[PDB]
């Protein structure tokens, strides 16, 4: 039996940022998803798509696990045909999807009391993103009729934030950890059955 | 690229860096207030020096893009709230100049200290000289302590007013006010909005005609105080004449509360206080605030956060750990609403807890608004929803509905007539004296006051429109309206007036709309949902919208009108017509006890 990789995603021990997140491709493999339901409150277990009543026991031929970390009030974000900036100018899911997304709340492991700045986000681009694009490009963002050059003064902006989580924020502001089971089955193969 | 997108990028950096330091600062300065250690006083310091220092180079670069150009209201709004430099203009030698005439004033009130005769100690303004005032019924003793206290810090504040009052001028010219007195009233302006328009200079007429309307109320109840005062000063007080300044219940006549004592229309009747059913039902602190938030969700306002309830200080800490025990409310920002305050178990704790929870729920409400949009409407929209709450959770029908009044109490008129009462000293006795303090400071700023009758138009106006006289006549050395905080410490004075107003307009409205039937000052909105969703509309907009669209949404008018407040009041105006028949309803300037 090919027991698929994960508690190696969810039950990791660091997520990446939302302007650069982890992709993961899960193929040949089991997936038993009766493991999810001892993790966490996993609040949000939306699938799209598809018919998350236990219906898995179909074969797919590509699993796509996408982790990331966000805040509480943009786990909402996370869905087909959405506008932000977790979308626009970050991760963005197509228009038509067939997953499921699940995001519970994490915040005991990534909020410290002076700050947690390992996570980033980006607030400024030139175009939204095509979706499943990554830009990890850091270019001095333009906003006036000058060249910015290199130096982030007047009109030039530095491209990524920082999250800065702490322990004594609202619940709308903690962070949340995000998985995006992304499946795929193309013209009729039988490679990860569950 | 349009100046418009350049500010809406310049704005969408400026909310994210502004919200985290302002979080910071907040944070520091919780810490210390919860933690008095002159480290805790370090790392505030710090952190209010890095917020201002950012805030002020924000600014200097937001003044840039020009007004003009710009389309959108709301980036407009957020734009000229964040251009407004304040005393920057001021030059260097003048702004140091400023800096220390303000500290020096504030620390000459500070150390306030008044010699007693036969050199028996020394009293300051706390806890002496107030203690005096407000208990003493000593005439001599009133007057001595009330002589001192104006004397020996008005003789020292006097110079420093003059240079103050020139430099603020100057201040206001250089950013396009007429004078220091349109820059305050500048906080009431509405602009590019028809039928949503508001000047400074109107602001002044609706103050002259809303309290030319309340005058025969206030009329009436300064005649049954003079009546009343008339047995503890038989030679001292004329029976037609102006009430003595130091007999009023306090330093300098705010309030009346203090003289309920003597004036109780029943003494025989008692109070209704529920202090001995808490105790007796072992309510402990915890057990207020949970019925405070049991009140806001039967108006089916939201619930209480879990931090909240973990983190706020609910009552005193009990080890040695040294707090100011000022109940407040705190909205630290990024979803973090606390509470500060000492609980006891009384009924006025239960009040406040329910004023404090007003304020905790306006700050929920209007959480939404980006950073520079998060306040009330205008500077009294904020006191007035705190206010609302404690007037509906002190109504005998809550205090049945809770189990502490026992169910078969009966309501008596002398009783509701005494509670009437108090409430009418305690609000309408601060309402003369705060419209003529700003009046006069107005005439003042406008200059058409000269420097050599700052003393004799301030009691002339005072004669006239108060009702209070001068125990002894004062030359341009004294400097009384200097001895109140507030004008020592250059804080506006007008935003009690309007609160006090709106208070009375939101409850007005919030009852008709609530279903009630009988008179007002008897009113609950609990268990009611449309209140809830008609405060909801106003709470939720913060400083998105004028303030007259903001007060329309909730009363129904663009206008702040008086008529609630004198419904309110309705059954004691009655009452006190009945008690002073015999007695002359009104006052005349010339009889002075100087003669
Ligand atoms: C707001 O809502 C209702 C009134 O509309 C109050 O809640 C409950 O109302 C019922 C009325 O049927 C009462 O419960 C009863 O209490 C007796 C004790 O006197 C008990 O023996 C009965 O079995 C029944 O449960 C009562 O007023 C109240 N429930 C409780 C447990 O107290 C509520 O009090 C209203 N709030 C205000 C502020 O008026
Ligand atoms: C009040 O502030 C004092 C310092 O001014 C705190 O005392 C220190 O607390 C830290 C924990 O953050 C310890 O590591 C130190 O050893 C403590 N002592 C000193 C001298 O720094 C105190 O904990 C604060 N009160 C509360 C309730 O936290
Ligand atoms: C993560 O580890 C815990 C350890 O007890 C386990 O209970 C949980 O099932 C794991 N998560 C998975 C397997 O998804
Ligand atoms: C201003 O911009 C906001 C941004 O969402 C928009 O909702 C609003 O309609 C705009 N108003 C005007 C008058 O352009
Ligand atoms: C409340 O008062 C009654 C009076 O009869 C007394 O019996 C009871 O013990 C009291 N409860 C207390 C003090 O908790
Ligand atoms: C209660 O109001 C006044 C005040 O005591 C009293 O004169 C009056 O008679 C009472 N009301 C009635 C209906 O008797
Ligand atoms: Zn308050």
């Amino acid at each position: 039996t090919n027991l698929c990789p994960f508690d190696e995603v969810f039950n990791a021990t660091r997520f990446a940022s939302v302007y650069a997140w982890n992709r993961k491709r899960i193929s040949n493999c089991v997936a038993d998803y009766s493991v999810l339901y001892n993790l966490a409150p996993f609040f949000t277990f939306k699938c799209y798509g598809v018919s998350p009543t236990k219906l898995n026991d179909l074969c797919f031929t590509n699993v796509y696990a996408d982790s990331f970390v966000i805040r509480g009030d943009e786990v909402r974000q996370i869905a087909p045909g959405q506008t932000g900036n977790i979308a626009d100018y970050n991760y963005k899911l197509p228009d038509d999807f067939t997953g499921c997304v699940i995001a519970w709340n994490s915040n005991k492991l990534d909020s410290k009391v002076s700050g947690n700045y390992n996570y980033l986000y980006r607030l400024f681009r030139k175009s939204n993103l095509k979706p499943f694009e990554r830009d990890i490009s850091t270019e001095i963002y333009q906003a006036g009729n000058k060249p910015c050059n290199g130096v982030a003064g007047f009109n030039c902006y530095f491209p990524l934030r920082s999250y800065s989580f702490r322990p004594t924020y609202g619940v709308g502001h903690q962070p949340y950890r995000v998985v995006v089971l992304s499946f795929e089955l193309l013209h009729a193969p039988a490679t990860v059955c569950g | 690229s349009t100046t418009e997108e350049q500010a809406k990028t310049f704005l969408e950096k400026f909310n994210h860096e502004a919200e985290d330091l302002s979080y910071q600062s907040s944070l520091a300065s919780w810490n210390y207030n919860t933690n008095i250690t002159d480290e805790n006083v370090q790392k505030m310091n710090e952190a209010r020096a890095k917020w201002s220092a950012f805030y002020e180079e924000q600014s200097r670069m937001a003044k840039t893009y020009s007004l003009e150009e710009i389309q959108n209201l709301t980036l407009k709004r957020q734009l000229k709230a964040l251009q407004q430099s304040g005393t920057s203009v001021l030059s260097a030698e003048k702004s140091k100049r400023l800096n220390t005439i303000l500290n020096t004033m504030s620390t000459i009130y500070s150390t306030g200290k008044v010699l007693d005769p036969n050199t028996q100690e020394c009293l300051a303004l706390e806890p002496g000289l107030d203690d005096i005032m407000e208990n003493s019924r000593d005439y001599n003793r009133r007057l001595w302590a009330w002589e001192g206290w104006r004397a020996e810090v008005g003789k020292q504040l006097r110079p420093l007013y003059e240079e103050y009052v020139v430099l603020e001028n100057e201040m206001a010219r250089a950013n396009n006010y007429e004078d220091y007195g349109d820059y305050w009233r500048g906080d009431y302006e509405v602009t590019e909005a028809g039928d949503y328009d508001y000047s400074r200079d109107q602001l002044m007429k609706d103050v002259e005609n809303t309290f030319a309307e309340i005058k025969p109320l206030y009329e009436q109840l300064h005649a049954y105080v003079r009546a009343k005062l008339m047995d503890t000063y038989p030679s001292y007080i004329s029976p037609t004449g102006c009430l003595p300044a130091h007999l009023l219940g306090d330093m300098w006549g705010r309030f009346w509360t203090n003289l309920y004592s003597l004036t109780v229309p029943f003494k025989h009747k008692p109070s209704i206080d529920v202090t001995e059913k808490m105790k007796n039902q072992s309510w402990d602190a915890e057990r207020i605030f949970k019925e405070a938030e049991k009140f806001f969700v039967s108006i089916s306002l939201p619930h209480m956060t879990q931090g909240f309830w973990d983190n706020s200080m609910l009552t005193e800490p009990g080890d040695g750990r040294k707090v100011v025990c000022h109940p407040t409310a705190w909205d630290l920002g990024k979803g973090d609403f606390r509470i500060k305050m000492c609980t006891k178990v009384t009924m006025d704790d239960f009040l406040t807890a329910h004023h404090e929870m007003g304020h905790i729920q306006y700050d929920m409400a209007y959480a939404a608004q980006p950073y520079l949009l998060r306040d009330g409407a205008n500077e009294g929209f904020h006191e007035a929803v705190g206010e609302i709450m404690s007037l509906s959770a002190a109504t005998p029908h809550y205090l049945k509905a809770l189990g502490l009044l026992e169910p078969d109490f009966y309501e008596d008129n002398e009783t509701e007539i005494n509670f009437l009462l108090k409430q009418a000293l305690t609000i309408v006795g601060t309402l003369p004296f705060t419209y003529m303090l700003e009046k006069w400071r107005w005439m003042v700023f406008k200059g058409e006051i000269p420097k050599e009758q700052w003393m004799e138009k301030w009691w002339e106006m005072k004669r006239e429109i108060v009702g209070v006289v001068e125990p002894l006549p004062h030359d341009e050395t004294y400097c009384d309206p200097a001895c109140l905080f507030h004008v020592a410490e250059d804080y506006s004075f007008i935003r009690y007036y309007t609160r006090t107003i709106y208070q009375f307009q939101f409850h007005e409205a919030l009852c008709k709309t609530a279903n009630h039937e009988g008179a007002l000052f008897k009113c609950d909105i609990s268990n009611s949902t449309e209140a809830g969703q008609r405060l909801l509309q106003m709470l939720s907009l913060g400083k998105s919208e004028p303030w007259t669209l903001a007060l329309e949404s909730i009363v129904g008018i663009k206008t702040m009108d008086v008529k609630p407040l004198l419904n309110y009041f309705e059954p004691l105006f009655t009452w006190l017509k009945e008690q002073n028949r015999n007695s002359f309803v009104g006052w005349s300037t010339e009889w002075t006890p100087y003669s």
